[PDB]
């Protein structure tokens, strides 16, 4: 599970 | 709901819409 979306800002 | 509760490679967790494409800290129960 290595691709994973962006974190939130 | 679309969001997807994900997790921070520091350790924490984080929600991702996917049918806006956002993201948050919190759970999105609007």
């Amino acid at each position: 599970g290595s691709t994973a979306p962006p974190l939130p800002r | 709901g679309s969001w997807t509760e994900h997790k921070s490679p520091d350790g924490r967790t984080y929600y991702y819409n996917t049918e806006t494409k956002q993201s948050t800290w919190e759970k999105p129960d609007d």
